[PDB]
């Protein structure tokens, strides 16, 4: 009966505002309780032992690396660091549900996805040190990882910019008949940016095979979610754009896996976007520049993704204290081996400050490179040259 | 009108500047199966007819409308290009490119550098109508090139004619760096000349000396090239002064050598552009030329530019750096 | 039981994506049918005769002015125009429900709100002509109206920028203890901009007394809504931000009035935002630069807001053909009187191109003004000087 | 560190630059009941402690956090100012000001002009940390002032010290035009000196000659003023050269007269800034000075600037226009 082009709807003859359901929001999907017990057998993914052990080892090797690099920053050995504490389950549960060649865009707090994809310790540490082994050529701040071989697009600091970019890469994959999905991770603070509204709407109207994965960890630096939004989180925004949406317990690797696996299957088949909001809690400081006690655990001690997964392994007979002790030693050794190597490598040649600005080097930029070379010839005793290659 | 347009490569047809753009886009989609064209209202042919017939020819998946959101159009285009596919984004008026300024400056321009060349968006081109149009007022007249000139990692290119526009647009499309191509909209229907039907390239970062002269160098780009060509005629006639007329074509990276070579010969330089004086690109050309040609300069370098105001509706005829303003500045520079 | 800071929700033990309801969207509130008949007596606002006559006369005086100015543009007498055809009910129904001093931000297709607030014909025409009577000093394109006395903030061409601005003016009114509301009008294409996501979220989290009024007229230039979004229009987006939302028949002045009046009462009382999406249809071209037959009535002939209101007046005994004929003549005369005056006025002094860039005039900009004055002294025969004041 | 900081109005206390900003904001909220301060993470005192104690002192309705959205922070601030209330918006790093570029350039700057002064946003100030910090890399080091310099209708102001920052920030807050105030973050804790407790103003569009000299003029702003002060010392000592050292302070509208007066006296000018050379603000100062002081110039004007690349992490020490680079350029300019 209504005829308007912009909506499909019936008439109503009484005035009634639509109220948001915020007190009773979208429920939180859970698979295992805080003691590692499966709640509903029909939801158990029954992942094989070797894969569940890889989820666990990835999370704890990440945790080992985070502790060492955070310390290295405190000592002035690297310039900056950001830990992943509390959020390690969101990274490995989701990454395990992807195809190896699915393209990942992220924010900066998703290093467990690269760890799951077997990114070498040497390369995480090369990027944080800015050394000659860094394929990023020492140009970005620490934790701004990228890997073309493992389909992880280089991280950049501006929040949410990767959201509409991920949608364009998904449109391109659709055209190429790729049978590939793009996943795009971001936090709940980043979701307030205009670029999130751009990406959500474009993915729906252009029918793109993309999973939007929001880590909702309760804080964006000092800002609690009560000052970030007033609706029912990020999941409740998806349907407004016509996006199939779900909220999961981000401290449950199996809930994260199940939701990601099903979103991937349907996004690729149907060329439609999916939104997953994983509820979690930022256990660490925001970064080495943050002292989080200035503005705010139960979470570390009573609901941690690593502890929950450890309890599951024990229940199957897949882990024990002897194994735990051995792996803790081996993981510390592996991280310390890479750490020592990274610290001893030189930094790249200062000439690399000028390449890759454009693909080629414009003649006026070469003139600037030559000017630096002349400068260092005369004044080089005033520069940290003995630390840099060549 | 404040200007007069005046008019090797196989068959040509007479084309106006919107038709030359369509021709460049048609040739690109034909030879590059990865290429797509998207933005507001491009599917029906665009608000300036630059994409007429292309969706019917190439398909709805390759020529398509986006939602009305410029930060999204540019971010989406970067992502297409990250996969290696040619992305030709339209921004409907250059005045509305600013919502996408963070995606252009912090993302597209920096993409290759910051990744160590692991990722790039070289196959992105953004094309946008540009410059004054008689009555466009504040938001349908702008010439934003100096904003972008201060951003290493992008190229910024502006043609003066149909022949130039097709050859420079194909070079932008095929260049391996993100490029902004600004189309002077006051020329879309006005300027018509012979244009090769088949594809051809004009090099980027290369100025063109369109008229040799010995007494003064005049530099401009876009429609303003036609203004300084007339000024050259006025100077020859009224003053017996020989002007070398140069179209800069690419704003960055710009052709420093061609401009300095000319000024070394003439000793005198006037630069003109519609954009406001302060912070406009003439300031970069003027200091650089002073730095490289100090000993050859017989007079101060002159900049004849739009005033430092927003672009007005009813006062347009008094705002633009027209032939009388350029001529008068030249006359004083010659008298110096 | 869930403990996460970012949402209030229960657990769910089964995997279930939330689907958008787009086929059965938010219903369209209606008060009177297409024959001007009240459908539900409990929803009749029973507005007094003089006010309903003012709604009607405002709509038809606007329509008279639109026809004349569109013709004036076609002849080259003004440089540009945009008509309001089909959308006149959304403007007057909403404006009649506001307080006189409520602050309005708009887009460009809301001139009936100024007409209802008694903006003089002379001033609509001064702005389109850029003449000496324009308080905008001839600086903006036609239809970029503004009036400080009637609390209508100057229109600007960039879409959606006024959305977060309106929210800031509403925050300021709250602080000032104003008992005032801000209304912010925009179209459905503009709602795709990042600035709409900014304004919606800020108004909810900062608790601002603002009505967001979206005219959904099915097209944004050539783009149909099927290429603009894939959710259930704009109304379905509001609840996601925690905004009370409603969809109305925008061709029914009474549905628009009722929804606006109730949104105003509650926004001011409660310091909370409301969203109204008024469904309508753009009968005109987008503008004088558009030939809309290039991409697309039942609407003009079978569902028009002015016709619907005219039928209502007849039913009450409040109008007849004799009155209709008299008013058509009087309105044409009033519009033609203002039109002739506007065409005969000079344009402002060219010196006004330089004022109001900053409040004061910086010395280097004065130098530019002097340079123009010198220039015109020598070359003025080459400029349209005899048309400009002084 | 690449620089050394060196240190009428009633009682003073020693303040670092973050404390001088807090002091300016405290004095403003105290005397203007309409004033509010908002942005990301300002409520707990801010990521650089510039708003510590102010929410407790003035209330949660006057010092508050926004959602994480810079286009919204600026649009919201314009709207507060449209009502006549003082709006002091923070953008967390200048590098993240770009999402708000359309609201600044197309809206704030043009608001008064386009309305015929019926509406304005004069009571808006945007303050943002700025400039290099040792290891900030691409997105925590930027100096965006030349992007804004090409936009008539805004003012852009950058202090060099705690005393300067409080007086210039109060002038920005009280000025009747939208102002961007960039706070050099590498000075927030480093630079400490005596600062009046009670409010005081330093005028906008006014450069300061901090050291008189007769042989060369050196111009800079922000931390780079301390670099050229040292360069002046190096020149006196090593070359017997007398340098006039000028802090520009306001980027637009800038103090053309003070700079030209100095160059008329000295005959030689070097400008230095951290931002990239091409399109940087030194190009506007260099052409203008060439235009006004052509007959007095004994040597080409020198620009010693950051290179035309994004701002790197590990290569920072090689990127910045440090005292050795400025000194060497000066030495060649003196030899010319
Ligand atoms: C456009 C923009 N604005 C502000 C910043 C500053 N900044 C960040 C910024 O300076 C930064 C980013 C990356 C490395 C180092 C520093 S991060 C951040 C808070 C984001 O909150 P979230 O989305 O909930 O994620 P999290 O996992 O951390 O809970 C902010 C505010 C930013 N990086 N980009
Ligand atoms: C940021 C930006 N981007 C693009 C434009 C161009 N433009 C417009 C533009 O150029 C313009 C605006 C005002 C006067 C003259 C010209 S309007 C428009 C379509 C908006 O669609 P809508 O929101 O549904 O409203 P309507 O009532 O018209 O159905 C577009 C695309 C614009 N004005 N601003
Ligand atoms: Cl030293
Ligand atoms: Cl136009
Ligand atoms: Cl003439
Ligand atoms: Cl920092
Ligand atoms: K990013
Ligand atoms: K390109
Ligand atoms: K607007
Ligand atoms: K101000
Ligand atoms: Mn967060
Ligand atoms: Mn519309």
């Amino acid at each position: 009966k209504p005829q308007f082009p912009g909506a499909s709807a019936e008439f109503i003859d009484k005035l009634e505002f639509i109220q948001p359901n915020v007190i009773s929001g979208i429920p939180i999907y859970r698979v295992m309780d805080r003691q590692g017990q499966i709640i509903n057998p029909s939801e158990d993914p029954h992942l094989p032992k070797e894969k569940v052990l890889k989820l666990y080892k990835s999370m704890t090797l990440l945790n080992t690396m985070d502790r060492i690099l955070y310390e290295s920053q405190r000592q002035g050995r690297i310039s900056f660091y950001m830990t992943n504490y509390g959020e390690e389950g969101t990274h490995v549960g989701s990454a395990a549900a992807l195809d190896n060649t699915d393209l990942v865009f992220g924010q900066y707090r998703e290093a467990g996805v690269l760890m799951y994809r077997d990114y070498p310790l040497e390369l995480f540490m090369a990027q944080c040190y800015g050394n000659i082994s860094d394929l990023g050529k020492g140009r970005q701040m620490p934790v701004h990882y990228g890997c073309k071989e493992r389909h992880f697009v280089t991280i950049s600091s501006p929040l949410a910019t990767q959201i509409p970019q991920a949608v364009g890469a998904a449109y391109a994959a659709k055209r190429a008949n790729a049978n590939r999905v793009v996943i795009c991770y971001f936090g709940e603070g980043a979701a307030s940016e205009g670029d999130a509204h751009a990406g959500f709407n474009f993915a729906a109207t252009l029918e793109c095979p993309i999973i939007f994965f929001c880590r909702n960890n309760g804080y964006a630096i000092s800002t609690p979610t009560s000052e970030q939004y007033r609706g029912d989180g990020i999941a409740a925004r998806g349907p407004g754009y016509g996006i199939m949406s779900i909220r999961v317990d981000g401290n449950d690797v199996f809930a994260v896996y199940n939701a990601t696996k099903e979103a991937r299957r349907r996004a690729v088949a149907e060329n439609q976007p999916f939104l997953i909001e994983a509820m979690t809690y930022r256990i660490g400081h925001h970064s080495t520049s943050d002292d989080s006690s200035a503005y705010r655990n139960y979470w570390d001690k009573q609901d941690h993704p690593i502890s929950r997964l450890r309890h599951y392994l024990l229940s199957q007979g897949w882990w024990d204290e002897e194994q735990e002790k051995a792996w803790r030693k081996q993981s510390r050794r592996k991280v310390m081996e890479a750490f020592e190597q990274a610290e001893r490598k030189p930094k790249p040649n200062p000439n690399l400050l000028f390449s890759d600005v454009y693909q080629e080097m414009p003649a006026q930029l070469r003139k600037q490179q030559e000017s630096l070379a002349r400068h260092l010839q005369t004044y080089g005793e005033h520069y940290p040259l003995d630390h840099f290659d060549k | 009108a404040h200007f007069t347009f005046q008019p090797e490569y196989g068959q040509t047809q007479k084309m106006n500047l919107f038709q030359s753009v369509t021709s460049a886009l048609d040739n690109s989609l034909a030879k590059d199966p990865t290429a797509v064209i998207f933005g507001e209202d491009v599917a029906f042919g665009g608000v300036f007819r630059c994409t007429v017939g292309l969706r019917d020819k190439y398909g709805k998946d390759r020529v398509f409308n986006t939602p009305l959101c410029e930060q999204g159009i540019v971010g989406f285009g970067i992502g297409i290009a990250v996969t290696g596919a040619t992305a030709i984004a339209e921004i409907q008026f250059a005045d509305y490119i600013f919502p996408a300024f963070d995606q252009i400056v912090n993302e597209a321009a920096k993409y290759r550098y910051r990744s160590g060349d692991l990722f790039n968006c070289g196959s992105l081109t953004i094309r946008s109508p540009w410059g004054c149009v008689g009555h466009g007022a504040l938001y349908h007249s702008q010439s934003p090139e100096a904003f972008f000139a201060h951003c290493p990692g992008i190229k910024v290119v502006i043609p003066r004619s149909p022949f130039q526009a097709k050859g420079l647009l194909l070079s932008c499309i095929e260049d391996k760096n993100p490029c902004i191509f600004f189309e002077p909209k006051i020329l879309y229907r006005a300027a018509a000349e012979e244009v090769p039907i088949e594809p051809y390239n004009i090099p980027l970062s290369q100025a063109e000396v369109i008229q040799e002269g010995s007494d003064v160098t005049l530099v401009a780009w876009g429609t303003q090239v036609h203004v300084i060509r007339e000024v050259a005629s006025m100077a020859k006639e009224k003053l017996g002064v020989s002007c070398e007329v140069i179209d800069l074509r690419t704003i960055i990276p710009w052709d420093v050598d061609t401009i300095c070579k000319s000024v070394i010969k003439t000793g005198r330089l006037l630069i003109s552009h519609e954009a406001p004086l302060t912070g406009g690109f003439a300031s970069e050309i003027s200091s650089t030329v002073q730095e490289e040609c100090f000993l050859n300069l017989e007079a101060p370098i002159s900049r004849v530019c739009g005033y430092d105001t927003p672009f007005p509706h009813i006062f347009e005829p008094f705002y633009i750096p027209d032939k009388w303003k350029c001529y008068d500045a030249l006359r004083k520079m010659i008298n110096y």
